[PDB]
RNA sequence: UUGGCGGUACUUUAUAUCCAUCUAGAGGAGCCUGUUCUAUAAUCGAUAAACCCCGCUCUACCUCACCAUCUCUUGCUAAUUCAGCCUAUAUACCGCCAUCUUCAGCAAACCCUAAAAAGGUAUUAAAGUAAGCAAAAGAAUCAAACAUAAAAACGUUAGGUCAAGGUGUAGCCAAUGAAAUGGGAAGAAAUGGGCUACAUUUUCUUAUAAAAGAACAUUACUAUACCCUUUAUGAAACUAAAGGACUAAGGAGGAUUUAGU
């Protein structure tokens, strides 16, 4: 009563002609191309089949794919045992002979060190590979339970006195923490005819956008789409926005500003030249300073955008009134 | 057959509910009132509010009264717990009542409202005054 | 909300970022060098390092605005404050040099000093047990407290007032008469704390 | 319209209705319209080359043509009969034959079990129902749930034979999981000349008390039903049965089995007691026969032969030497088994 | 729930095509479009006539090709060439398929007033994606 | 021996969540609109949650299916003792959905048991294993995150829809079909939703939401009704918009209830 069919297993023989038949493949589309088949890459492949074959599919699984019979495939689907029936690797029967042959080298290594016998920490910043990572070495599915027996045996290991050969081994299993900078990307510091200096930064709220262009030296003197800055913004918070950024580094009266602020409303344009001003400000101002500015709210974007209006509903969030049972 | 036996893997309620609710309350604090049940629990020097049965006589909620200290409850709170169940042999055996629920403690922190507010209170501005089945048709070949 | 919940709160004290580095207790030390490895959300447009910018009075504002309305409830509240300091001058200048001195001229010491003698210390949380209504005394939070002055406050001047009279007249008068401890405000939270004597007994239920 | 028109299979699986609130809580049959049409062939009969007519005639290059009306109402009538006759088809149908009743599943014959991991055929091996129950269970998908339990045998009529249980929620799918289970306890049955039982056997599973006879060629299988349908699939031949106690189709078929790999050969019994096994017939007069002679050493010490044994007799078995009338139902004329 | 144009779980055993196992949400993201003409751009007009043309266009090629087309056709405009593209079944001989293209080519030129091209890519057996 | 069952509590978990807290509403007035009722010669369907600005992103004729009157009888098509039918059954169905629901489950192939009515977990591991569907992931809102959408199986409610279309069974065929003209009315009624107002954080005017000058209780605020003019579409104004006056009620709404993180 089973129609679905067997999920397919791949023979050595089978992948052997899958990456003769990819070989070939690569001299084809080279000579499509134009290009040399010897020099032929990857990269080179990709981009010739995105070329004949344009898809807009959103998701990139679904696109054409010409790649290495490696990358498709699954890496480690071939035959563990011979003509014969013999298996491969002593530990076969036990079901997870990837898992379990680490697991035997781990714990060879724990009892020489133990039985032969300064800072273990020779590697700071780094975390232990995660079960998906692990899974991917070991080419085998492993239960959480496995992944969290293999890392006490690995902390073991640098308990005990480590020789150079130990802290190889351990490296494997430890990957670099990704490192996101939470540091503001200065800007540079052009020079105009004049020769004064001057730094520029874009900033968007809501839907305004704003260009500021502050000047190294000035009276204080903001000009906003060409008009006074108490002309265009009649209103106090408008303004006051505007002077946050100054005020909290103490340069009121220090720089010229020259805005441009396009779309949105008035609250809106004020919060855009902020931002954009603050960009534009860190260029003269101390690394410590820059990051008093970040740490205050002055150099974060503020991704609070209006709401789509949903269907069968008065508002984003207002509900159509539930009529009286 | 020990093993067997104590392994043991497998208008009427509302004035029937008025009379077990203040009689067990009235028999549990007299129990905590001496070693009888334990030491442990003789020294938490536990009060009762109020006890609490269920309308359909699932359970017996005594509410006892919780003190400041969080762990002082937490203690407090586990040791109750672990001997509930001997209590209530203790209150079938002294023949209080032929059957009793099982017990469960319940905290009553209102005590502690109640001590607040007559602070404040003190303290505030008052202001001035079968076809199918049978084989059929498997045996004349329509299958 | 469209900040992660790794973002953390900006800190806008102009003081505190430029303070000596030995004169910040470890503990804020400490947090200082974890915000650099941080997400900090971008701060509110009425979110200020300006030395003028009061929260109290800010809150204040924005419990009266209506419909997003901020322009006029700050106008409002502006006008509120001049008219707090302009009936306080009139006053001074036609008072004897003895009664001068205890005259205050401030109208944010007299917004302040009004709100906080409008708070009230207990509440009453109104329940239902048999089939009747018995309200019980209840403690209050330092919110709660805040709040409830500021709300009576706003509802005293928006209702109980003529017609033709305005915001900035009637809550300036209530201000000052709050500052003194005689307005109707301070009768509404009188009448909280008399209630809550009455129903101590109710305080079990 | 033209374009409101579905195809055939959107068309089938509104009309047959299957799908549908009455059909899953509590007859129309379906039919293909295609299957006779031939690519090429209309009502009006035109004839096109390369369609629906040779494109190519004694070396002349076809064109397009018509039918007379004589002769497109022949081919209509033809496809007529033709639709008749695939109906008449449909209709014949090879009946199989039943077992103990017209309506009960014991003692049907199912085929053999399904082909092994690697081409093991099992084609000298028959399976047959004994008992099939349809229970219904509680369980949260429809509240009260099917099953159906189903005990078979198999066995290859030569000594090797087997039983299993199988439990589905679709009797089909019962059938299979018995039938595949059974081949993997296939016990080998020990026969006396390959036709009967080398000793009486008595024995009690449970409440379920067996008593069987060996008997001599020519006796038939004169036992409960659904001992006969094992013998038969064991290869005995001729042998006596009584069941008492409790009929329970399980506990008889485990102790019919339990019974029947436990029996000692005559081979073994003279190892055993190192003495030869001598048979003695009355057809054959007092001509000793030996059966089985001890594989070691033989042994010179007599059997002891006590003057009066000391066996366990039962009544039933003796009640008939003592001259007791027997049943009306006793010894009657049955069909030969 | 939703039933439109979802080929309902079975018990494993139903063969559904790539085209057939993905729901209308996935449209643009793992499946194209069947039908690629300009109708449906921005300023763009004969949206109608053309989404006329190709609910018969599929009708007539189901019927001229019985039991023979292993997937739903793929129609391609340029121009005022149409091109069908579709996947038959290697039931019927080769001789006949060159009477169905030629027949059905002019026949539809000769009633849409374009040129009609049908493209045939035949395949042993019906594709299947996954057993649903 | 399984399942069911509770009006079962305690403990966690979360919920714009029962209650409590917060904001604007509904419930009162005037209107717009759906429904029920009354009622008409005069449709139909939805009508507890999960109907009630619902099928309609829409009814002056048309639309139209209704009522009255008159008229046609091979009466759209190549052919057909045929065409045609908004005729009955959504309790025969397809199609396309609601509901629990962003709830976490549904289904099949094997293996095991001193027999199995069933069950099958122990991680310093004791009989379970390996594939599916949903969730998850991925993709979309054109950096990044979050959020929002989308997605959400099997079942539950014989839930909704024979009137989108198609269709099983039964029924009409000088009529239950086709076509033309004229109509399809109202309410001292109840009720759901929406709109506007009841004003001073207001009204009018210029600017523009900045500021300024006036108005500010008897019609001051305040009619998207009625009535009267003009313009727009149309063949037809019975419709819509803009003025004009006329102006009544309304003074923030009892229990109760809706939405929002
Ligand atoms: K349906
Ligand atoms: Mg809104
Ligand atoms: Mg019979
Ligand atoms: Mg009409
Ligand atoms: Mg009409
Ligand atoms: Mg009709
Ligand atoms: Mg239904
Ligand atoms: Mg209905
Ligand atoms: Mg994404
Ligand atoms: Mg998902
Ligand atoms: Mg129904
Ligand atoms: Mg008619
Ligand atoms: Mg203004
Ligand atoms: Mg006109």
């Amino acid at each position: 009563n089973v129609q679905a069919s067997r999920q397919e297993s791949y023979t050595e023989d089978f992948i052997k002609k899958q990456i003769e038949e990819f070989n070939i493949g690569k001299r084809h589309l080279a000579n499509m191309m134009g290009e040399d088949p010897e020099t032929f890459a990857e990269e080179d492949i990709d981009r010739a089949i995105a070329y004949l074959f344009p898809s807009g599919l959103f998701e990139k699984r679904a696109r054409p794919m010409m790649k290495h019979p490696e990358h498709i495939f699954p890496k480690q689907r071939a035959t563990q045992w011979g003509e014969d029936g013999r298996p491969f690797h002593f530990l076969f029967y036990t079901g997870k002979q990837s898992y379990y042959s680490l697991m035997h080298d781990v714990y060879g290594k724990v009892m020489q060190l133990e039985k032969h016998r300064a800072e273990s920490r020779d590697l700071i910043g780094s975390r232990w590979l995660i079960k998906e990572e692990l899974e991917e070495m070991l080419v085998e599915k492993l239960s959480d339970e496995d992944y969290a027996q293999f890392i006490r045996l690995l902390e073991k290991l640098l308990t005990l006195p480590c020789g150079p050969a130990e802290e190889e081994f351990v490296q494997r299993f430890r990957r670099s923490v990704t490192i996101q900078s939470k540091k503001q990307l200065i800007e540079p510091v052009q020079y105009d005819e004049q020769g004064m200096a001057f730094s520029t930064s874009e900033g968007r709220r809501k839907s305004a956008t704003a260009q500021a262009v502050v000047y190294e030296h000035g009276s204080g003197k903001i000009h906003v789409n060409g008009v006074d800055y108490l002309i265009y913004f009649p209103i106090t918070q408008d303004r006051e926005q505007l002077m946050f950024p100054f005020h909290f580094l103490d340069r009121l009266e220090r720089h010229d500003v020259t805005c441009t602020v396009s779309g949105g409303g008035r609250s809106a344009q004020a919060g855009a030249i902020r931002l954009a001003m603050a960009r534009a400000l860190c260029s003269f101002v101390t690394e410590d300073e820059v990051e008093w500015m970040r740490q205050a709210g002055l150099l974060t974007p503020d991704p609070r955008i209006r709401e789509r209006k949903k269907p069968g509903q008065e508002g984003a969030r207002r509900k159509f009134t539930w009529k009286k049972r | 057959n020990l093993l067997k036996k104590f392994a043991s893997k497998t208008k009427e309620d509302s004035i029937r509910l008025r009379v077990l609710n203040g009689l067990l309350y009235k028999s549990l604090t007299e129990l905590l009132c001496t070693p009888q049940v334990s030491q442990e629990v003789y020294d938490l020097n536990v009060e009762l509010s109020k006890v609490s049965v269920t309308s359909d006589f699932s359970a017996c909620r005594v509410y006892w009264k919780t003190g400041v200290s969080a762990e002082q409850n937490k203690h407090t709170e586990s040791v109750l717990q672990r001997s509930a169940a001997y209590m209530r042999h203790l209150l079938i055996s002294q023949q209080t009542l032929r059957n009793v629920p099982p017990i469960v403690f319940v905290q009553d922190k209102r005590d502690l409202v109640l001590a607040e507010v007559d602070r404040l209170l003190a303290e505030a501005d008052f202001g001035p005054p079968h076809r199918d089945a049978s084989p059929r048709s498997f045996l004349l070949g329509e299958e | 909300s469209r900040y992660a919940p790794e973002f953390r709160e900006p800190l806008i004290d102009k003081e505190y970022y430029r303070k000596p580095v030995a004169e910040l207790t470890e503990e804020e030390k400490y947090d200082q060098e974890l915000k650099k490895t941080q997400f900090i959300k971008a701060a509110a447009a009425t979110e200020t390092s300006s030395v003028f910018a009061d929260p109290v009075i800010s809150k204040f504002t924005n419990m009266m605005m209506k419909g997003g309305n901020k322009v006029l409830a700050r106008s409002l509240m502006a006008q509120t404050l001049e008219a707090v300091k302009r009936k306080q001058f009139e006053k001074y200048r036609a008072a004897s040099a003895e009664e001068q001195a205890t005259i205050e001229r401030n109208p944010y010491r007299i917004f302040h000093e009004a709100l906080k003698n409008c708070e009230p210390v207990i509440g009453l949380v109104p329940i239902l047990k048999g089939g009747h209504f018995y309200q019980v005394p209840v403690p209050l939070a330092d919110r709660r407290r805040r709040f409830l002055a500021m709300k009576w406050m706003i509802t005293e001047c928006r209702e109980n007032k003529p017609r033709r009279t305005l915001m900035p007249e009637k809550l300036s008068h209530e201000l000052l008469e709050a500052f003194h401890n005689r307005g109707p405000v301070i009768k509404r939270k009188h009448n909280m704390h008399k209630m809550a004597e009455a129903n101590r007994a109710l305080a079990h239920y | 319209s033209f374009f409101t028109k579905l195809t055939a299979e959107e068309l089938w699986k509104g009309a047959l209705a299957e799908t549908g609130a009455g059909a899953r809580k509590g007859k129309k049959k379906r039919k293909d319209l295609n299957r006779g049409q031939i690519i090429g062939e209309g009502r009006s009969g035109f004839l096109w080359p390369g369609l629906n007519v040779p494109l190519i005639k004694s070396g002349v290059v076809q064109n397009i043509g018509q039918r007379s009306k004589e002769e497109q109402q022949k081919v209509e009538a033809t496809m007529v009969e033709q639709r008749e006759e695939w109906d008449r088809k449909r209709k014949i149908k090879v009946k199989r034959e039943r077992g103990w009743s017209g309506n009960t599943w014991g003692g049907v014959s199912i085929g053999p079990p399904d082909p092994g991991p690697n081409g093991e055929t099992y084609e000298d091996f028959d399976t047959r129902i004994l008992e099939v129950r349809n229970v219904f269970n509680m369980t949260a998908k429809e509240g009260r749930k099917k099953s159906v339990r189903v005990l078979v045998a198999v066995g290859n009529g030569n000594g090797a034979a087997g039983f299993a249980i199988g439990k589905a929620a679709d009797r089909g799918d019962a059938f299979r999981k018995a039938k595949n289970r059974a081949i993997h306890y296939l016990h080998y049955i020990e026969r006396y000349e390959g036709h009967t039982i080398f000793h009486d056997i008595s024995l009690r599973f449970k409440r379920t008390q067996i008593r069987m006879k060996k008997q001599p060629r020519g006796y038939g299988l004169r036992c409960h039903r659904a001992i006969i349908t094992i013998c038969r699939l064991i290869g005995i031949k001729d042998m006596y049965a009584r069941v008492t106690g409790s009929m329970n189709m399980l506990n008889l078929t485990r102790g019919l089995f339990h019974g029947l790999a436990r029996q000692e050969t005559h081979q073994h019994l003279a190892d055993k007691k190192g003495l030869h096994v001598v048979e003695f017939r009355e057809e054959c007069g007092p001509l000793p026969i030996v059966v089985a002679s001890p594989h070691g050493a033989l042994s010179k010490e007599p059997e002891p032969e006590p003057e009066v044994p000391d066996t366990k007799l039962d009544w039933q078995d003796v009640k008939a030497m003592q001259g007791l009338k027997r049943s009306v139902w006793f010894n009657l004329k049955r069909p030969a088994t | 729930k939703n039933r439109a144009a979802r080929v309902r779980v079975a018990k494993g055993n139903k063969p559904v095509s790539y085209e057939e196992a993905h729901a209308p949400h996935y449209i643009a993201h793992r499946k194209g479009w069947l039908s690629l003409h300009t109708g449906n751009l921005d300023g763009e007009d004969h949206a109608a006539e053309r989404t006329l043309e190709d609910v018969f266009l599929r009708k007539f090629m189901m019927g001229t090709f019985p039991g023979c087309l292993a997937d739903q056709i793929v129609l391609k405009r340029r121009a005022n060439q149409v091109d069908i593209c579709a996947l038959v079944l290697r039931q019927l001989p080769a001789h006949k398929f060159y009477f169905l293209v030629g027949y059905s080519e002019t026949l539809l030129s000769h009633f849409y007033k374009c040129p009609v091209r049908l493209h045939l890519q035949t395949v042993p057996s019906k594709v299947v994606y996954k057993y649903i």
